[PDB]
């Protein structure tokens, strides 16, 4: 998965 | 509710004891009783906040992603019929985790967002209302699933335009707004030109404003900006 | 109880997809719904309770432990007052994990353990009823501290017993009964060389058996033998 | 901590 914050 | 009886500041301080034993669920009840005291949140209460449901929701895509992953394949030519356990499983999964959005989203809704005004709470509760509608929408498979879909995406939309105008472009909030909305165009949007687009004109413009920081906040704005980059090098 | 209308073999399904979605607390309500259907458990489904409750139970005490210190630290000459809030956090979690420690030894009460005749499953669940009464006194305070130490002493013991007869020395059962019995006299006991005497002596009878076993049996056996080398070391 | 099974 890409990354998030 | 059940944390009405405690007193803000005790909610508080429980919601960073319950971080530190990786208590989230814990730290998530806490914080959620806090916000309905009515005031507004400071700084670091909006990440505290961020930080339980961000655990919270996290392990429960985590869960639902093997469990999908499990009835996908229980669904190939060739599988063994193994009845309803799966799905049922799967979806009592996706209905806690549907709740666990529905709660923060009713948080942003009654009052969060109503009542803030700059743009650092501001940006930062449009952007976690994208966020948990695109979680809602990683899961949506019926007739609601374009509107929730277009709710993330509203928000998404509304918290750049604040950010574009009220921030500098490497503004740590800024900065993972535009990491997630990036994110929500690739996985979501099925539109993986504007994923890369955003990230790398996010990235470009964040290096550019690096100079006139200090030393830490020179950190925490090339931290966000690895995690874009990281982003790019997947995707091309 | 909630589980009451899911079929066992749905309940068992259940379980072994938690597992695998590091869903512990479903898995364990899952194995708690199972074992109340009345019906004796097999080695596997045995397997399935013991995985189920010492990951919930283990994520209790490391959240109790964290909180335990911080509390100790609050207590030391020169800190700050901080209010009562330390204290009735580690509360809570140690009223949560007494609970499922009271839980497991229900379900181990009524009716695991009297309708248990073979050693692997007679063994098996005294051990557990020795862990669950260890974990009860690792958080004891009070009045019935001693009562709670003996209730885990016997429990284990009638386990050392049976094993002693019925397995052989290098049956894995038997060797994390010793493993864990002998963690109870260091921790718990206060008897440091009865600890290390146990797990030296266990390490010596499985090591003399190990010719007797096949290639896969050695691995397990010597994995748990493994274990009580690591504890020796630690202790002397 | 020591090792438990
Ligand atoms: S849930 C809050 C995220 C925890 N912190 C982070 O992941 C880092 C350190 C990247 O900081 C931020 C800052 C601002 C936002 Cl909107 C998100 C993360
Ligand atoms: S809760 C069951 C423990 C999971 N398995 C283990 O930790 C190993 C592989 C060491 O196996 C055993 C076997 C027998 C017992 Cl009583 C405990 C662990
Ligand atoms: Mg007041
Ligand atoms: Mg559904
Ligand atoms: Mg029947
Ligand atoms: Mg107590």
């Amino acid at each position: 998965f890409p990354a998030t914050v | 509710g059940a944390m009405g009886s405690m007193e803000r500041a005790s909610l508080i301080q429980k919601a960073k004891l319950a971080e530190q034993a990786e208590r989230y669920e814990d730290m998530a009840a806490f914080m959620k009783g806090a916000v309905e005291k009515g005031e507004e949140l400071s700084n670091e209460e909006r990440n505290l906040l961020c930080v339980a449901y961000k655990n919270v929701v996290g392990g429960q895509r985590a869960a639902w992603r093997v469990l999908s992953s499990i009835e996908q394949k229980s669904n190939e030519e060739g599988s063994e019929e193994k009845g309803p356990e799966v799905r049922e499983y799967r979806e009592k999964v996706e209905t806690e985790l549907q709740g666990v959005c529905d709660t923060v989203l009713g948080l942003l809704d009654s009052h969060l967002i109503k009542e803030a005004g700059d743009a650092e709470s501001r940006v930062f509760y449009l952007k976690m209302k994208g966020d948990y509608y695109r979680y809602l929408a990683e899961v949506a498979t019926g007739d609601d699933k374009k509107r929730i879909i277009d709710s993330a995406r509203s928000a998404y939309q509304e918290a750049m335009d604040i950010s574009k105008k009220e921030m500098p472009p490497t503004n740590p909030i800024r900065l993972g707004l535009a990491l997630n909305f990036s994110v929500f165009h690739y996985e979501i949007a099925n539109s993986p030109e504007e994923a890369i687009s955003l990230a790398k004109t996010t990235f470009d413009e964040a290096m550019a404003d690096l100079h006139t920081l200090s030393e830490d906040s020179y950190k925490d704005s090339t931290l966000i900006m690895q995690l874009l980059r990281d982003n790019l090098t997947l995707w091309t």
